[PDB]
């Protein structure tokens, strides 16, 4: 196991089951049944692989957390909260602190995005419940080679391999980063712009005034 | 009785008759016991530290008696109503006799080598947590007496950043 270099992995952890198969699985819960834990829509049929189900789990989490990162920076930096609400500055642009932004925004848009991801997972289950064989992260049509939407994916199988690698890695690293940003802002009551910009500056306490010299 | 439960500190620590005799007749029972004790005391230590920075906002007696106000440490025991802790324990005892959640099933495979090593490490950690719970309770009560009889006032003497 090169990730955990001086250690052994599961008696049956695979190297080709998922792209991210460097062997990192210290407790390696992959070994455990990883089945329809508490009846997780049990199928007993193809049922993918229990490892592959944990893989779909990591994929969903990392994808959501990746989007979450940009939703922690762009509200501040990129677009500077283009809330541009017809009225009601609160629950809009004004709350640039992401935690406070959630604190304000009415349950209208909350239920909007809730039903959005609800239809998302409804279609995901609709695929995967039938999409046996290779569940392949419940891919279905979503930007697949058939490209169920615009610019239907036009790449090569080697490019597809590299792209799977890109996605998986970025999702894992973003799963770290979202934790980062969240604990940051909560334990500072600010937004990332605040601490990072006074950091890249010179404190007002010491500035050597200005070059008022003759 | 020289089974798992021994390491470099002592090959069989039992400076009394305690070990010898009841050969596999009390040794397994004592393993059950020490296991349960060490696990619970580990949970205790995690208990003490976690109320110091975080606090779940639930109102134990609805309307009032909100977690955010009850003292941490031993003082909660005096606070927590007798019957309230009785109901809490009754849930715990049902859990012990029903396996309700708390990983009701699922322990992976863990081949016998790694499994034995994990079990030994478990025993050692829980044993240590027993002593950790001891020191904590000691300090707490002693301070409760003369406010800073021990000296260092803040409850968790180490981990100074918390307090
Ligand atoms: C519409 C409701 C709904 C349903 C039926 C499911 C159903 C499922 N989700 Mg899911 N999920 C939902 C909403 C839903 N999710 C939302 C709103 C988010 C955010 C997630 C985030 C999510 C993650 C991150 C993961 C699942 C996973 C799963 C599977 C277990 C199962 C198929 C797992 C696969 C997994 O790891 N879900
Ligand atoms: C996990 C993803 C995620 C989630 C849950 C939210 C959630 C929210 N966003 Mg958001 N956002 C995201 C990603 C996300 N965003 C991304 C990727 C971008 C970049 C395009 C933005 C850009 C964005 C803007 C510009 C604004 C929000 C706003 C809001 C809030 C309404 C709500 C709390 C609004 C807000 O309250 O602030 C708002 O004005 N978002
Ligand atoms: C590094 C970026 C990246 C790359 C190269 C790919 C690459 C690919 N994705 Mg993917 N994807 C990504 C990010 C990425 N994805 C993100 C952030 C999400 C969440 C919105 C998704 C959600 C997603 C789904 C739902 C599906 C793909 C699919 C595919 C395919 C191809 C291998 C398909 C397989 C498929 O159906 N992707
Ligand atoms: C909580 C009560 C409790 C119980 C029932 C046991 C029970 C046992 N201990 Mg033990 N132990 C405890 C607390 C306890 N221990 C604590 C707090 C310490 C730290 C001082 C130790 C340190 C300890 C050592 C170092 C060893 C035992 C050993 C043993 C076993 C044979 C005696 C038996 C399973 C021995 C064993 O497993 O063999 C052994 O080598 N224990
Ligand atoms: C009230 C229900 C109940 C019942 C029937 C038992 C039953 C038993 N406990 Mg027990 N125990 C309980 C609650 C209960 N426990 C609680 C609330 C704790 C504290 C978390 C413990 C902590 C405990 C330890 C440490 C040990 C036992 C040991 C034992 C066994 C001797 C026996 C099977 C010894 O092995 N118990
Ligand atoms: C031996 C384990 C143990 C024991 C006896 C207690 C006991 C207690 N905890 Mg506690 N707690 C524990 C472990 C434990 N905790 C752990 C491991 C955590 C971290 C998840 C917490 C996190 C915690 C919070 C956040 C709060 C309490 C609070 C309390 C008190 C109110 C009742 C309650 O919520 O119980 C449970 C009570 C004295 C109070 C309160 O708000 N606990
Ligand atoms: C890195 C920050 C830090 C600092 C400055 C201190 C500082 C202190 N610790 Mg401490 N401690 C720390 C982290 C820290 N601890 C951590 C992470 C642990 C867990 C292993 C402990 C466990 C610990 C114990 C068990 C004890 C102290 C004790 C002490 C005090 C005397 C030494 C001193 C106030 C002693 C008082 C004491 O008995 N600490
Ligand atoms: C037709 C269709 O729809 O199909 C779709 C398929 C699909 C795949 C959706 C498509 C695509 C590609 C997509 C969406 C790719 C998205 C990738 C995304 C969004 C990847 C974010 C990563 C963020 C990470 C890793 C973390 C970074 C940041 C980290 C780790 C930090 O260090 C943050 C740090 O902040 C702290 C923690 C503290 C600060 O003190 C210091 C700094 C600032 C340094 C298409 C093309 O749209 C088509
Ligand atoms: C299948 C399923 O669903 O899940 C799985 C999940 C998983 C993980 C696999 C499972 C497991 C195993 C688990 C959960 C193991 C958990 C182990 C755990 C939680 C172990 C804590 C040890 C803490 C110690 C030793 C603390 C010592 C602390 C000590 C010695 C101190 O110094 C205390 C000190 O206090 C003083 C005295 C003074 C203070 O001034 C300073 C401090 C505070 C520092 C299960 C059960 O199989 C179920
Ligand atoms: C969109 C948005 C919001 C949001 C949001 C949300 C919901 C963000 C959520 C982010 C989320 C959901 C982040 C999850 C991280 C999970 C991690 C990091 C797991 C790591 C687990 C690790 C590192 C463990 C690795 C292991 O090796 C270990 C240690 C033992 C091994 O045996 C087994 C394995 C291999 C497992 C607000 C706040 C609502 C409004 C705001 O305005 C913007
Ligand atoms: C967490 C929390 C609370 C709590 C709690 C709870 C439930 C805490 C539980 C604590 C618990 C369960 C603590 C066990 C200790 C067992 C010990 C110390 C055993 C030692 C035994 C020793 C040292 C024996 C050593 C021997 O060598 C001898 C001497 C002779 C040899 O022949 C045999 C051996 C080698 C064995 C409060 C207080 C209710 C409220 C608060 O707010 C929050």
């Amino acid at each position: 196991s090169p990730r955990a270099l001086p250690f052994g992995s599961a008696p049956a952890t695979l190297d080709g089951s998922l792209v991210g198969d460097v062997g990192f699985d210290p407790i390696g819960f992959s070994t455990a049944p990883f089945a329809s834990f508490n009846n997780p829509l049990y199928k007993e049929g193809d049922f993918m692989s229990d490892l592959e189900w944990l893989r779909e789990a990591e994929l969903t989490h990392g994808r959501i957390a990746q989007l979450a990162v940009l939703g922690f920076i762009w509200p501040a930096l990129f677009g500077t909260f283009p809330g541009n609400e017809n009225f009601g500055g609160a629950d809009a642009f004004s709350y640039v602190n992401p935690l406070e932004a959630i604190t304000h925004v009415p349950d209208l848009a909350i239920y909007q995005i809730v039903g959005g991801m609800a239809w998302v997972e409804y279609q995901r289950v609709i695929r995967i419940k039938e999409q046996g064989k290779n569940r392949v992260s419940g891919d279905i049509g979503l930007g697949y080679p058939g490209g169920w939407n615009p610019f239907n994916l036009n790449y090569s199988p080697e490019e597809y391999a590299e792209k799977q690698l890109q996605e998986i890695k970025h999702c894992r690293l973003a799963m770290i980063g979202a934790f980062g940003l969240f604990f940051q802002a909560l334990n500072s009551g600010t937004d990332i712009v605040s601490q990072l910009s006074p950091a890249f500056a010179a404190p007002d306490y010491a500035a050597k005034a200005g070059y008022f010299l003759p | 009785e020289n089974e798992i439960g021994a390491l470099a500190p002592t090959g069989f620590f039992d400076p009394a008759k305690l070990s010898d005799g009841i050969s596999q007749e009390k040794f397994d029972q004592y393993r059950l016991a020490e296991l349960k004790h060490g696990r619970a005391a580990m949970l205790a230590v995690l208990g003490y530290v976690a109320p110091e920075t975080y606090r779940f906002g639930y109102d134990l007696i609805p309307g009032e008696l909100s977690t955010r106000d009850i003292p941490n440490g031993v003082a909660a025991l005096n606070a927590i109503p007798f019957g309230g802790w009785v109901q809490m324990i009754a849930f715990v005892g049902t859990v012990e006799a029903y396996g309700w959640f708390t990983s009701p099933t699922g322990v992976l495979d863990l081949p016998a080598d790694i499994l034995a090593k994990r079990q030994t490490s478990e025993l050692q950690h829980g044993r240590l947590a027993m002593l950790a719970f001891l020191e904590l309770i000691r300090h707490d009560s002693q301070n409760l007496a003369q406010p800073g009889f021990d000296g260092y006032d803040n409850l968790i003497t180490g981990l100074p950043f918390l307090y």
